[PDB]
């Protein structure tokens, strides 16, 4: 989940726009 | 933009950015 994945690495707005609704 | 580390806090920061505080739910792990 993207919560522990851009902790323990690098991020992406891509990846974050999953996220929103 | 450049990808960057965004622990905790950050992570927010940035759906806040990326939808405009519209309702993001960014599934925090349960586990004790």
């Amino acid at each position: 989940g993207i919560v522990e994945q851009c902790c323990t690495s690098i991020c992406s707005l891509y990846q974050l726009e999953n996220y929103c609704k | 933009f450049v990808n960057q580390h965004l622990c905790g806090s950050h992570l927010v920061e940035a759906l806040y950015l990326v939808c405009g505080e519209r309702g993001f739910f960014y599934t925090p792990k349960t586990k004790r």
